[PDB]
């Protein structure tokens, strides 16, 4: 993984040496070139992981997340290059520097061979997201959201540090391959109870688990578009990848331990979805949709069945792409109408036909329309949970209503009806926005043909 | 007759975006599909054969399509 | 075998090609509903012929023509099942949809 | 030309729709009358339903008792 | 799309099918049952005596 | 925007209520805040809980779809009462009469279906007589074992 | 005679059956005049801000921002923990959770007990 | 474009059931103020509409004649 | 109740509204024209029975009982005109009523194929931007203390002056685009 | 069912467009002779809906009635099936009586016109389909099950008696 | 240029699908499964040439 | 092509078409027109492509793996050989899943081929399918999402212990 | 389909519907005639006449607008502004 | 349909239950009864691909009608006589089933009369 870290460390002076008018083009070109070279990680096997050295390895689980991350960064640079056109050159270069550092941090975190390196890199991902949220955010109370995000993450992750150092001192190592070959069963003791809690609560915080999800409806709203995308499409999957790695080490206690937590999602993803039925802020609606999808991911990972794992990773990738596209749509509409109120801008189909088509495609991919990746993942999760127990189909099936009952609702109020009279600054669609949304959407429809590369490590 | 001007939003921008998107997709889609069909027709696929005694093939010889072998 | 499978698959492909034709369009079409109505009628004939051969013989089949997924022990493939129900339902729906082409061409001319 | 509008009177009708409607009504009546003269079974009665209680005792195997 | 359409026989999965094309061909020739119910040889297993 | 044009706490004395009514641009008598149950409604007034369909559509509104004027202080639950959602328009029949009629109708039909399931109808004929021991071999029975043969005779 | 309209929570009384509409008192007249004047002033402000040729943008609606801030950010500063809110939080916040946990624990215990005694039909279940 | 209306003298109250309604009202002591406006609906081509049995038996005569001709042709063509 | 110009509905307006709604519901319940005409004459006679009244309270609960009887004898599914709200064709082509200001966002390539219409639109825009100042000057002085009491707007007074706030009514979209 | 239901809806849409989008049947009538082809299509569609013998519906609907009585079935289900058949006949002739028969009720501007080749050819194709496709399908499908033949006379005329009543 | 619509839409997909089925679909096993045809007593088989014997003598009822 | 033993097919028996009516069947003329219009040019194109293939021929081979001692002949916490044993066990798992796929394809092909006589003419396929899924459930089921050769070895030891107490309680 | 209407045809049709009324005479009926002042009718006659034109032209005129349609020229004006004449 | 009245509204101890019928041995008052004969051999009736519900005693006419449907294409109405023959055979089978029903009813009535004789005699 030293063939990708050094290109980002060379991208850093590439955005610190360009002119004031050529930073965006050079950064976009070189990040797209790195995204093109990112496909060499697909040399995987059905039984072995692709190991490069003692510190970096990549199986069939971290590879789609890596590809999504360094495909999302050029999209981030496109999405955040208009509302920062009034900023200072030094602050613009600092913004690009934070984005490049965040991408480097993510691609170093996703390939961490040993778990302590993953933990320190996982906490190191806090700094640029917090800086972006508390600096380039628009609303007044963004400091509260940044403090809530940082403290939820740290209060989750410090018992994770204590448990990881305890495990390393107890058995001898934290390599994932060695722990795959030196695993030991954990008996049903209260020490193992608190060990499971310390190893899990950080990832339940960053997923987020229902009950501890309160850092999402704030930090997803007042943040800018790039911070919203990096919060919605990567870091939750970072927590999911960490939980997937950790849950190997905590058998067979989880079989009688994960009863509340699973069900803390198995009801929560109902009522949070109901919150999307009564939301006046579109970005909060997208954030709560992300909460519901991550609760489904929590259930799939915690029941630890194979089909659940495949559904979890497929829904992870599909929901990340869909939520990034929806956040870009919300940002474009907010730029056009200067308000985040959903009830304000109405009848946008009569003025913006192509944007209405993109809205329709994004809403259809959000409600798991087959044969998209989201339907594949959610269907695999439903099969696995029905294998777990019968009655839980109800707890999924009613969600099958409510998701549609908000998503098409989000499609209706913003697009269908008589248009607003006093709003007369709706410009035609920018080519930048259309390019960004096509770059969001077309990879999903292309991966719908060949999903076998994003179905997990055990396909 | 009595033709009335149908008031409509400006349709130049979306049509230009779709045209240039189709152009930039096809400008590389046509040569790569021409190369693919020329590989399929002229170079052709592989043939399955049993391993001879005393031969240790390279890894790319364990695959069929020439693009996959490359 | 040769006539039946080819004719059913080209019925499907004939019905699905105007979507790509209109998605790869630059200019304004000259009677696009007329073109789609001709496509519907030709697909009706191309689907009525294997229906006639099934009435003559009694031949049913299943074609798994694209290996899509091999997920764990389950195999998912693009499979078309031509049996009695599909055989005697497809031409009826295509004829009704042909009449719907003609009536919608007359009806929505002001739209 | 087309059919010109009229005010509080019967609209002008050409020959084509009238002869089409008359021919189709005649075709329907001819078809139903021909199928009633040919088959006459599915509507009026196909097979003689025998009376259940009129069967003779010696062929149904009940001894005289 | 060209690259992902032409991965070199991904995860050896297609190869596994070819291996299956050999294996049952073996086990339909010598009269062996189709698939043993024990993954390892039972003669090399020492159960804990009780 | 400014701080004193925004909602605050629950007013208690008359002059705070008058200031709230001035801010919410209603009369001092038509301003009825929610009761102080500690739920978080604040000083938001209680509209008479009517759908937007109840408003006259022939009136010229600033927002014709929502039937709401500009700056009109909307309901606390306006998103519940939009024209694509829950309505409160009057019905030709009473609501309780509607509910008891529907419940009695469905209960009577379900009881009729129950008593018809208990009391079936049929044609006074015998069973379908099948060959080959009631088709044992064609039903998946093992040919190596010979079950008890049934034999169907003339009548 | 006639069947009198009984209003409910989802069936409002008709406007023409209201006795208060049939009141010709002076106080109702000044109330109607005052609300008409308020509505006329707001309408005049709206169409003054609406027909301006120089303005090209969003006419700010204070009522919409007021409603959004009352719905979103002004719910916690005006909250007092009392017995009613505590009872409604205990009935709706943890009740469904413990009910669902109990029914699922019972079902999973029954399924595990049936499986471990070898009675459940799991012959063709090889996907899990 | 511009359509020329016919004369208004032709719309008379008679020839309708409207005059029966009017005389029953006069028996109770009222008068009909809109006889002429509704008099167009019962005068002209719309007068004496067929009953339902006439609607069901549309085209029965020619259908029966063609049925007789066809059954005679198939009766004489069997020999 | 809720009217743009008046703050209340008088007795005459209530009686006429009840009469019109009763005639509509009676026409719905009496589908054939002759039965409808006969019962409309009967209803007009019933309304003219109590036309000449001198006590306001007697008219008040007579109207109350008449409205109660009309509520009892209404059609559950009254006839609604297609363009009226609640009809099948209500606000349908409102989906195609694109506002005129979007024409200000057109490309110069697609603005060159309608030269004369856009020149006339430029003239209309100039007329609006030269009439706005005198229309707001007219509306400022004519407005009394406390704002206007009614929603009615004053008309054009001086010669050469356009009525105040006229753009979004004169340039409203057509019914059939 | 598909053929004559498409016919009925499509002729209804022709009538709706011919009368300026007036959809209520209480503002109708007098269309028996103003729309001859549409009246013929609507009458044939209603007759196929009711179960008029030797039409398309008679080749399916009446047959299921012959299987709805001589079977080990629920009594109340068959009872409301027959009552539903009577109700179908009732509302079909109700639509015939209100829309086609009677006297005109539309506004005084008459714009009745159907002389368009697309509509005429399309409804003609659906009319030929409703005339003969039921016979073709009922006589061309392979025999999949055993039809009921020996069954009494009072059960034989049940569908026709219910329709006539 | 009168019959383009019956050639550029029909015959070229017929050739493409026929080739793709003849040399890419039916080559792989069990992709296309055909039901065996109906055989009646007294029929003749082209592949074997053995004619089916006729059925039993009918105990006629009418 | 495919090996006939791994995907068996009973030989087809197509009847001779015996005409009894004077009306000529149009399906024969349709097949003749199809063979005159479609079969010949496609066959010519395939022959040309086969000539171009036969101009330049190259070979590809099927990879094989030798036998390593499995997980039961490995010292605990000894990675350098038990890793190979786990590797071979995962390869055997993939091959065995493909074997189950082959049996499922055989069963479905038998059902579709025999049609309405599937209850009688496919007893062998269903019996072999039942046997292979019983053995598959006895080998790999209930392992979990983090399965390894140690878990399968423990499950096999548990099953053999249950068999031992079964024969001890029956004697 | 849907033929256009001209304002001359609008007043011709309105005067045609007015001239068939039995409480009116076809002699002093003009296009600038007040219904109660210059013609002498009732308010019940006014609302019933408004309902007659509502049935004639096939759309509903609201009561708030219906109370002010007081002369045939004003009815023609309301129909003209509703139906977008002289295009 | 008076059998429903005789079974439900009257007494249920004399009318047969179609779920369990016949309840009496076949050899009751029937000296040397005959067995109904198959005509179609089970292999010939199996390779004709008949549905299991259609595989009753009269499958030979079904085989003949299917063969006539196959050979007389496209004249689908050419040989309806074989269809009439198969329908007649099905009608005869239904007649035999109804005769079995009447025999069971008469035997149950005779059993009731025998128990009535026992009650009024012993
Ligand atoms: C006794 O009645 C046997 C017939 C079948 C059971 C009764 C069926 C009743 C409904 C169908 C006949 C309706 C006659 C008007």
């Amino acid at each position: 993984m030293l063939k990708y870290i050094i290109p980002t460390m060379m991208l850093m002076p590439l955005t610190w040496l360009s002119k004031n008018s050529m930073i965006w083009i050079n950064t976009t070109l070189h990040s797209l070139l790195i995204s093109l070279t990112s496909l060499l990680l697909l040399n995987q096997f059905g039984d072995n992981s692709l190991n490069f050295s003692l510190t970096f390895f990549s199986d069939s689980l971290s590879t789609p997340l890596l590809i999504l991350t360094m495909w999302l960064l050029p999209l981030m640079l496109m999405a955040s290059q208009h509302h920062l056109s009034k900023e200072n050159l030094a602050r613009k270069k600092l913004f690009i520097s934070m984005l490049i550092l965040l991408q480097l941090f993510l691609i170093m975190t996703f390939t961490a061979t040993e778990l302590i390196f993953f933990y320190i890199m996982f906490e190191a991902t806090l700094v640029p997201t917090l800086i972006i949220i508390t600096r380039w955010g628009n609303q007044t109370e963004r400091l509260n959201a940044g403090l809530y995000f940082l403290f939820y993450t740290l209060a989750g992750s410090l018992p994770l540090l204590v448990a990881l150092i305890y495990i390393q001192n107890t058995m001898g190592s934290l390599n994932f391959l060695i722990l795959q070959y030196w695993v030991q069963p954990m008996p049903n003791s209260w020490s193992n109870t608190f060990m499971w809690l310390a190893c899990m609560m950080a990832f339940m915080v960053k997923m987020p688990l229902y009950g501890l999800h309160l850092w999402l409806p704030k930090a997803h709203v007042e943040a800018p578009i790039a911070g919203s995308m990096v919060l919605a499409a990567i870091l939750l999957k970072l927590g999911g990848y960490g939980m997937m790695r950790i849950t190997l080490l905590l058998n067979p206690i989880t079989d009688f331990m994960a009863y509340p937590f699973i069900m803390l999602s198995l009801w929560g993803m109902i009522m949070t979805s109901s919150i999307c039925l009564r939301q006046t802020d579109l970005k909060s609606l997208i954030a709560y949709s992300s909460v519901s999808h991550m609760a489904l991911v929590i259930v799939a990972i915690l029941i630890q069945t194979p089909w659940s794992y495949m559904g979890a990773t497929a829904l992870m990738i599909a929901h990340g792409l869909t939520s990034s596209m929806l956040f870009c749509l919300a940002n474009s509409n907010y730029e056009r109408v200067h308000s985040r109120t959903m009830i304000l801008a109405r009848g946008l189909q009569t003025l913006l036909p192509l944007m209405a088509a993109w809205w329709l495609l994004a809403s259809l991919t959000n409600l798991a329309l087959p044969p998209s990746i989201n339907l594949i993942g959610e269907l695999f999760v439903v099969m696995s949970t029905f294998s777990w127990s019968n009655i839980t189909i109800i707890l999924m099936g009613l969600n099958m209503v409510i998701t549609a009952l908000y998503s098409l609702y989000m499609l209706i109020t913003t697009q269908r009806g008589k248009h607003t009279h006093h709003i007369n600054n709706i410009l035609p669609s920018f080519t930048r926005e259309n390019a960004l949304m096509s770059l969001h959407m077309l990879p999903l429809l292309l991966l719908s043909l060949n999903p076998k590369i994003i179905l997990g490590p055990l396909y | 007759g009595k033709r009335l001007f149908i008031i409509k939003p400006s349709g130049f921008y979306d049509k230009r975006f779709l045209k240039l998107l189709r152009f930039y997709i096809l400008l590389t889609g046509i040569p790569v599909v021409i190369g693919i069909t020329l590989i399929n027709v002229f170079i052709g696929e592989a043939e399955l054969a049993e391993i001879p005694e005393g031969y240790v093939p390279e890894h790319w010889e364990y695959f069929k399509h020439p693009i996959s072998r490359w | 075998m040769n006539l039946f499978s080819s004719l059913t698959l080209v019925t499907l492909i004939l019905l699905t090609m105007p979507i790509a034709a209109i998605n790869f369009n630059t200019h304004k079409f000259t009677n696009y509903p007329l073109y789609v109505k001709t496509t519907i009628s030709c697909a009706f004939i191309t689907s009525m012929i294997p229906t006639m051969m099934f009435i003559h013989t009694g031949q049913e089949m299943i074609i798994s023509n694209w290996h899509w997924l091999t997920i764990q022990t389950l195999k998912l493939s693009l499979s078309f099942k031509m049996d009695f129900f599909s055989m005697m339902f497809v031409p009826v729906a295509l004829f009704v949809t042909w009449s719907i082409m003609e009536f919608s061409m007359w009806y929505m001319h002001s739209d | 030309a087309h059919i010109e509008p009229r005010y509080r009177q019967f609209p002008q009708l050409t020959r084509s729709q009238v002869i089409q409607a008359e021919f189709f009504s005649a075709t329907m009546w001819f078809w139903i009358l021909w199928r009633f003269w040919h088959d006459s079974d599915a509507v009026l009665g196909h097979f003689p339903y025998p009376d259940p209680s009129q069967w003779t005792d010696e062929e149904l195997g009940i001894p005289p008792d | 799309s060209t690259f992902v359409a032409y991965l070199p026989d991904y995860r050896m999965q297609e190869w596994a099918r070819r291996e299956a094309e050999r294996l049952v061909k073996y086990r339909e020739a010598h009269g062996l049952p189709l698939m043993e119910s024990n993954c390892f040889d039972p003669s090399k297993i020492q159960l804990p005596e009780d | 925007i400014t701080k004193d044009m925004l909602p605050g706490p629950y007013p208690k004395t008359p002059e705070e209520r008058a200031a709230a009514a001035k801010k919410y641009n209603m009369r001092v008598e038509d301003y009825e805040p929610y009761p102080d149950d500690g739920m978080g409604y604040g000083d938001y007034p209680k509209l008479p809980d009517r759908s937007q369909q109840e408003r006259d559509p022939w009136y010229d509104w600033d927002h014709p779809d929502l039937r709401l004027n500009w700056g009109e202080p909307m309901h606390w639950d306006l998103d519940m009462y939009i024209r694509n959602r829950v309505d409160t328009s009057p019905t030709p029949v009473n609501w309780n009469l509607m509910c008891k009629h529907l419940f009695g109708f469905v209960a009577f039909m379900l009881f009729m279906f129950w008593v018809g399931e208990t009391y079936p109808t049929y044609q006074p004929v015998g069973p379908k007589q099948y060959p080959y021991n009631n088709l044992y071999l064609e039903r998946g029975g093992d040919p190596n074992k010979e079950p008890e043969p049934v034999v169907h005779y003339e009548i | 005679s006639f069947p009198k309209y009984e209003p409910s929570r989802l069936a409002s009384l008709p406007t023409t059956l209201d006795p208060a509409e049939y009141d010709i008192s002076s106080e109702t007249r000044k109330a109607q005049a005052e609300r008409l004047a308020i509505r006329s002033r707001l309408k005049r402000e709206y169409q003054l801000q609406y027909n301006d040729p120089s303005r090209r943008g969003v006419v700010e609606d204070p009522a919409l921002i007021r409603w959004t801030c009352a719905r979103s950010a002004n719910v916690y500063p005006n909250f007092r923990p009392n017995t009613k809110t505590s009872l409604l939080g205990a009935l709706f916040g943890i009740g469904p959770l413990i009910f669902w946990y109990y029914v699922f624990k019972t079902d999973r215990d029954r399924k595990e007990k049936l499986i471990q005694e070898g009675k459940l039909d799991r012959t063709f279940n090889i996907s899990y | 474009s511009k359509m020329e209306l016919p004369d208004y003298k032709q719309w008379k109250i008679e020839g309708t059931p409207l005059e029966t309604v009017q005389e029953k009202l006069a028996a109770r002591g009222l008068r009909d103020p809109w006889g002429r406006n509704e008099a167009w609906r019962y005068m002209g081509g719309f007068a004496n509409n067929v009953s339902f049995v006439g609607a069901l038996l549309k085209g029965f005569k020619w259908g029966f004649a063609a049925f007789v001709v066809a059954v005679g042709a198939e009766y004489y063509l069997e020999s | 109740a809720f009217l743009p110009s008046a703050a209340y509905l008088t007795h005459q307006q209530k009686v006429l509204q009840l009469y019109k709604r009763a005639l509509r519901h009676l026409e719905s319940r009496c589908v054939h024209r002759d039965k409808y005409r006969y019962f409309a004459c009967l209803l007009r006679a019933r309304f003219d029975e109590h036309k000449n009244e001198k006590d306001m309270v007697k008219a008040t609960q007579l109207l109350r009982e008449a409205e109660k009887e009309f509520w009892h004898g209404q059609h559950p599914q009254p006839y609604i005109f297609p363009e009226s709200p609640g009809g099948t064709s209500y606000e349908r082509y409102e989906c195609y009523k694109v506002p005129e200001w979007c024409l200000d966002d057109w490309h110069p390539s697609e603005k060159a194929m309608y030269p004369d219409y856009f020149a006339k639109r430029e003239q209309w825009k100039k007329l609006r931007r030269e009439s706005w100042e005198r229309e707001v000057k007219q509306l400022q002085e004519e407005t009394p203390v406390g704002g206007p009491r009614t929603e009615a707007l004053p008309p054009a007074r001086k010669q050469g002056d356009l009525p105040p706030l006229w753009w979004h009514i004169v340039t409203r979209p057509r019914e059939r685009p | 069912h598909a053929f004559f239901k498409a016919m009925l809806f499509m002729c209804s849409g022709s009538i709706i467009h011919s009368l300026n989008d007036e959809q209520d049947i209480r503002k109708m009538g007098g269309l028996f002779k103003a729309m001859p082809f549409t009246t013929t299509a609507l009458i044939i569609g209603s007759l196929a809906l009711t179960g008029m013998p030797f039409l398309t519906g008679f080749y399916s609907k009446d047959l299921i009635i012959e299987s709805a009585n001589t079977s080990y079935t629920n009594a109340w289900a068959l009872l409301m099936t027959l009552v539903a058949t009577s109700f179908t006949a009732i509302y079909s002739t109700r639509i015939i009586f209100f829309a086609l028969l009677g006297q005109p009720r539309f506004p005084t501007l008459i714009n009745i016109n159907e002389n368009n080749p697309f509509l005429i050819n399309s409804i003609k194709r659906l009319l030929i389909g409703s005339l003969f496709a039921g016979f073709i399908i009922s006589n061309n499908i392979p025999p999949m099950t055993i039809p009921q033949m020996t069954m009494p006379h009072y059960l034989k005329m049940t569908a026709l008696t219910v329709t006539i009543l | 240029r009168h019959s383009i619509f019956a050639f550029t839409h029909v015959l070229i997909p017929v050739w493409i699908i026929h080739y793709y089925l003849k040399y890419h679909v039916t080559t792989k096993p069990y992709t296309i499964v055909e039901k065996k045809p109906r055989i009646f007593p007294g029929d003749t088989i082209l592949e074997t040439g053995e004619v089916i014997p006729p059925m039993k003598e009918f105990p006629d009822q009418h | 092509s495919w090996d006939k033993d791994v995907y068996p097919e009973p030989p087809r028996r197509t009847p001779a078409p015996s005409p009894q009516t004077s009306l000529p069947n149009p399906i024969t003329y349709l097949t003749k027109a199809f063979d005159l219009l479609v079969d010949r040019p496609v066959t010519l194109v395939r022959e040309f492509i086969e000539r171009q293939h036969a101009k330049n021929k190259y070979y590809y081979y099927h990879r094989e793996f030798r036998r390593v001692p499995d997980i039961t002949e490995c010292h605990e916490k000894d990675v350098l050989c038990m890793f190979e044993a786990e590797m071979q066990w995962k390869r055997d798992y993939k091959v065995d899943q493909e074997i189950v796929n082959i049996i499922q394809e055989r069963l479905k092909a038998c059902q579709q081929r025999e049609g309405e006589s599937h209850r009688q003419n496919c007893a062998k396929e269903l019996q072999q399918f039942t046997q292979v899924v019983k053995a598959y459930q006895d080998r790999y089921h209930d392992l979990g999402a983090h399965y390894s050769a140690r878990k399968c070895l423990a499950k096999q030891k548990q099953r053999m212990l249950a068999e031992r107490k079964a024969t001890k309680e029956a004697a | 389909d849907a033929p256009p209407l001209t304002l001359e045809g609008i007043k011709d049709r309105v005067l045609y519907v007015l001239k068939l009324y039995d409480k009116i005479d076809p002699e002093k009926l003009s296009v600038n005639s007040h219904f109660m002042k210059d013609l002498g009718l009732d308010s019940l006659d006014q609302v019933e006449i408004i309902m007659a034109m509502e049935d004639e032209f096939g759309f509903e005129i609201p009561d708030i607008d219906a109370e002010k349609l007081m002369c045939p020229q004003e009815i023609v004006d309301y129909i003209a502004d509703k139906k977008d004449v002289y295009e | 349909g008076a059998h429903l009245a005789r079974r439900y509204l009257g007494d249920a101890s004399v009318e047969p239950e179609p779920l369990r019928m016949p309840t009496f041995p076949p050899d009751y008052g029937f000296p040397e009864r005959k067995e109904r004969e198959m005509v179609a051999t089970q292999q010939e009736m199996n390779d004709a691909q008949l549905v299991l519900q259609q595989r009753d005693y009269c499958a030979h006419y079904l085989i003949r009608f299917l063969k006539c449907k196959r050979d007389s294409f496209p004249n689908f109405l050419a040989c309806k006589h074989e269809q009439h023959d198969w329908d007649y055979c099905e009608h005869l089978d239904y007649v035999k089933r109804m005769k079995e029903f009447e025999r069971e009813r008469r035997l149950l009535q005779r059993k009731k009369r025998r128990e009535q004789r026992e009650a009024d005699m012993a």
